[PDB]
């Protein structure tokens, strides 16, 4: 187990895109943009 | 002994930091990093810089960047900043 290991940056296109809004999206809290309807 | 602050201030530093990374990589075009918040930056606003697609809706990655940019533009009215979303929010 524990053999497989995420690649740095990828030609992809989108895939690699989501991959860095990953990155930023733990980067920030900021607000949630909702009105969240949980506890 | 807690050093946890009140959940306004710690997510206030913590979004800063976030602002600081897209200031730093706006400045920085150098291959002189080799930090892995750098890296991924550098692409993103090289990338924002070439995106049209961000204004034509079909970009969520630049709608984060511009996120940052818009809270710290209600903030900031520099003309030389190095975030061009900052400017093109608070000139518009």
């Amino acid at each position: 187990g524990s053999m497989n290991q995420p690649q740095r940056m990828a030609p992809v296109g989108t895939d690699k895109e989501l991959s860095d809004l990953l990155d930023f999206s733990m980067m920030f809290p900021l607000p949630v943009t909702n009105g969240k309807g949980r506890p | 002994g807690s050093a946890t602050q009140s959940p306004g201030d710690s997510r206030r530093l913590s979004i800063q930091r976030a602002i600081q990374s897209l200031v730093h990589a706006a400045q920085c075009r150098n291959a002189n990093c080799s930090l892995p918040s750098c890296q991924k930056m550098k692409r993103v606003v090289q990338h924002t810089k070439g995106c049209k697609r961000k204004t034509n809706g079909g970009c969520p990655i630049c709608k984060q960047l511009i996120a940052l940019a818009a809270y710290h533009a209600k903030h900031c009215q520099e003309n030389k900043c190095p975030v061009p979303f900052c400017l093109n929010i608070k000139q518009k």
